[PDB]
RNA sequence: AAGUUUGAAAAGCACUUUGGAAAGAGAGUGAAAUAGAACCUGAAGUCGUGACAAAGACAAUGGAAGUACCUCCAUUUCAAC
RNA sequence: GAUGUGGCCUGGAGGUUAGGACGAAGCUUAUGGCGUGAGCCUAAGAUGGACCGGCCUCUAGUGCAGAUCUUGGUUGGCGUAGCAAAGAUCUAACGGAGAUAUACUCAACAUGCAACGUUGGAUACUGGAGCGGGGAAGGAUUUCGUGCCAACGGCACUCGUA
RNA sequence: CCCAACUGCAGACCGUACUCAUCACCGCAUCAGGUCCCCAAGCAUAGAAUGCUCUGGUACAUAGAGAAAGGUACACUCAG
RNA sequence: UUAAUGAGAUUCCCUCUGUCCCGAGUUACUAUCUAGCGAAACGACAGUCAAGGGAACGGACUUGAAGGGCUAAGCGGGGA
RNA sequence: CACUGACAGGGAACGUGAGCUGGGUUUAGACCGUCGUGAGACAGGUUGGUUUUACCCUACUUAGCUGGAAAUUGCGAGAA
RNA sequence: AACGUGUCGCGAUGGAUGACUUGGCUUCCUAUUUCGUUGAAGAACGCAGUAAAGUGCGAUAAGUGGUAUCAAUUGCAGAAUCAUUC
């Protein structure tokens, strides 16, 4: 019946890890990610979840290049004589 | 520390144990029965409780425990033989005897004058009940402190 | 002293189950010295494991 | 969910003794270990212990008047004052 | 239900006047005194260790017994209900701190019980649609050796997928 | 340059432990539930029924003592 | 209307029986005692009755009658 | 219908469901008649349809310990 | 008697209160202030003598170079010099 016994009938996976976000939201069968919409070029972004936007926005990661370019802009692209 | 101090400090020996991992209710009755006893006769009683020829009287935490004829010597009807609490209390008495011997006292003249069992901090486990319920499975350790004085 | 490891190795070397492996009740301190299949094979040859 | 808020400083309890150990008993540091490491202060509730008060069964609590006993409480008085 | 109160209390601000290492706040009370009361004040701490009181005015997230109120902790029930499907273990030796553990008296019983792991014997079960031997899915080091027993394996462990 | 029999040299990448369940997966858990495939002995017997047994595996599922009432049972019997 | 079929609804007969007259005896596992472990529900405060009034069915109130204290195993009258 | 001396009438929350049972009544499934355009309706008929919890306090039944006449005290002194 | 009750002294359990505050919230201002195919944001692996997380960094990996600055870093260890610099 539904409940405990049917819990043992659940086999396989609907989602695996996504190449773009690594969130385990990549629909194996449909071949698209539920979290970032990969392989669509643009990501998922909805204003009905501002909390979800703040989890993935700029500054929540490393900003490896943005840190460098911000310093260059703040110093007006200083170069040696 | 100890809730009471001995009359003569130099003629006394103290022993303590914290978080015993013996049932507080069982150790409460096992330790209280030897409160006014000479040390040697208290140690004899614990040996006979292990031999099941005498019992520990359960005076407070005795809700629906069995009845035995060995509780009559204590003026009660209900008693038990808590072997786990007896061996721990046997170890505590041995420590107290060692403290007395190191101080130059005679353990054969030592009389227990203070026994105090207190509930320690509990440890948490869980048990699984019907309809997917999770319910506490607490363990209740005890603190035991005592001292004995020369007679 | 536990001879679980030697019994496991002896059972594999002899190609039989645990019930058919006999370890000498005496001479247990030299059986427990055999930590390898080479040393267990010597116990079998010496008759300490049958 | 979670302040690592010990102490001014780790000076974080050498060493002796019992214990398989955890620990206890001593001894030391420190102004203070009841400041001993999730360590300032440490409430309420609940519990243990010693001492005492007694108390039938009127569930207990409560009100008003007394009394017995206690009182680490307050004030007054102590010479014809 | 309305209103009044040089009526009480709390966190901050502008003033004023004080206190504190000879001990501030907080906390404790058979500590008494004052007030009809909200409360205020003193005493003691065998409490604490650094801030804080009075008065005038200003200000506000300003007073709790209950909302099947929220969060944390505690609690009687209570050593109680129970820990009863899958038949089952016994014995000696070894190992282990886990013993044959003792004031007097006392030959041993009647005063150290109960429990562990391994090996050899004994007995039994699974009974090839197996508590057999290999794989997929799922899990991801649970595998192996040594060591170890604080927590965990709802009893236990010296054992362990700890 | 192309065939035959040799011969010489080189054969790159990832997976590989363990488990697959009355403890390793899902069911909050070492949960009497659930979960695909292969190999499958002897005797009785029509036999993959059922019962017992060699091999392999196991003695792990809290135990001891032990005739109250009343219970539960994949336990029985009962005159007329 | 209908042969065959049906874990479908109904009536009767044979057989059979503890369904009953009318209960009795036995077994395993419990309950029960012990060692270890150890909850929950529920919990204003509590808990002997009769009558009376009363929100018209009181554990508390009135007037009577009981009631020494503490306990183990049960039990289902009340605790609307 | 039958026996009998007789087969009286009633109350106790129309006594009594943590005592049972669940046939009826009164969910969801389904059939018929009547009604309704219809969804549906019918104190009309029919068939199928989870009955949970006591370990607390009293009450009751048995089963233990145990003080107390100033009903624990006063020394407060009463003899069927 | 025993359970049980009450009070006081002392303990335990339990972490409220006060003091503390490198945090939050709110308001205001100053700019040669606005990323990416010259590969961004995000995601994943790795890097220390010792290093799980976090931080920093990218096989030149808890960092290379250059300017200043002037003797450390620090749990332990290691380290030419005790330092104009290299
Ligand atoms: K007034
Ligand atoms: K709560
Ligand atoms: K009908
Ligand atoms: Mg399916
Ligand atoms: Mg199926
Ligand atoms: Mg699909
Ligand atoms: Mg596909
Ligand atoms: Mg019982
Ligand atoms: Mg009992
Ligand atoms: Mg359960
Ligand atoms: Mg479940
Ligand atoms: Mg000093
Ligand atoms: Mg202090
Ligand atoms: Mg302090
Ligand atoms: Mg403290
Ligand atoms: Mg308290
Ligand atoms: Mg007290
Ligand atoms: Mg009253
Ligand atoms: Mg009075
Ligand atoms: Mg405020
Ligand atoms: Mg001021
Ligand atoms: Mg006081
Ligand atoms: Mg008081
Ligand atoms: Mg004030
Ligand atoms: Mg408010
Ligand atoms: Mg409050
Ligand atoms: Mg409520
Ligand atoms: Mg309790
Ligand atoms: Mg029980
Ligand atoms: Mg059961
Ligand atoms: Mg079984
Ligand atoms: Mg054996
Ligand atoms: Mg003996
Ligand atoms: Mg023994
Ligand atoms: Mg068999
Ligand atoms: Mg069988
Ligand atoms: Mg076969
Ligand atoms: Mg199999
Ligand atoms: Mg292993
Ligand atoms: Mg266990
Ligand atoms: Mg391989
Ligand atoms: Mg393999
Ligand atoms: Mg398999
Ligand atoms: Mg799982
Ligand atoms: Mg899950
Ligand atoms: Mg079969
Ligand atoms: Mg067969
Ligand atoms: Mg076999
Ligand atoms: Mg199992
Ligand atoms: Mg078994
Ligand atoms: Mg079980
Ligand atoms: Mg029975
Ligand atoms: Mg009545
Ligand atoms: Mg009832
Ligand atoms: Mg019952
Ligand atoms: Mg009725
Ligand atoms: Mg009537
Ligand atoms: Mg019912
Ligand atoms: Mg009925
Ligand atoms: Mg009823
Ligand atoms: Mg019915
Ligand atoms: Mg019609
Ligand atoms: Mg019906
Ligand atoms: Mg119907
Ligand atoms: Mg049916
Ligand atoms: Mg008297
Ligand atoms: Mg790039
Ligand atoms: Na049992
Ligand atoms: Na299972
Ligand atoms: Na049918
Ligand atoms: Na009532
Ligand atoms: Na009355
Ligand atoms: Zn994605």
């Amino acid at each position: 019946t539904k409940g405990t016994t049917s819990m043992g009938q659940r086999h396989g996976r609907t989602h695996i890890l996504c190449r773009r976000c690594g969130r385990n939201s990549y629909h194996v069968q449909w071949e698209r990610c539920a979290a970032c919409a990969y392989p669509r070029a643009s990501r998922r972004r909805y204003n009905w979840s501002v909390k979800a936007i703040k989890r993935r926005r700029t500054g929540t990661g490393r900003c490896r290049y943005l840190k460098v370019v911000n310093r260059r802009i703040a110093n007006h692209f200083k170069t040696p004589k | 520390h100890y809730s009471r101090k001995p009359q003569v400090s130099s003629k006394s020996a103290k022993a303590k144990v914290s978080d015993l991992r013996c049932h507080y209710k069982n150790t409460f009755e096992t330790a209280n029965v030897i409160n006014g006893m000479p040390l040697r006769k208290a140690q004899q009683l614990y040996r006979q409780v292990l031999a099941k020829t005498r019992c520990i009287p359960f005076k407070r935490y005795n809700g629906k425990i069995g009845r035995t004829a060995q509780a009559k010597e204590w003026g009660q009807t209900k008693g038990r033989w808590p072997r786990k609490s007896v061996v721990a209390m046997m170890s505590l008495l041995k420590n107290a005897e060692a403290n007395a011997i190191e101080k130059g006292l005679d353990p054969n003249q030592m009389v227990i004058k203070h026994v105090q069992v207190d509930q320690a901090a509990r440890m948490r486990r869980r048990t699984y009940r019907a309809h997917g319920r999770i319910t506490p499975y607490m363990c209740s350790p005890c603190h035991v402190q005592l001292f004995m004085s020369e007679k | 002293v536990s001879l679980k490891l030697q019994a496991r190795l002896a059972s594999s070397i002899l190609g039989c189950g645990r019930a058919r492996v006999w370890l000498d009740p005496n001479e247990a301190v030299e059986i427990q010295n055999a930590n390898s299949r080479k040393s267990v094979r010597k116990l079998i040859k010496d008759g300490f494991i049958i």
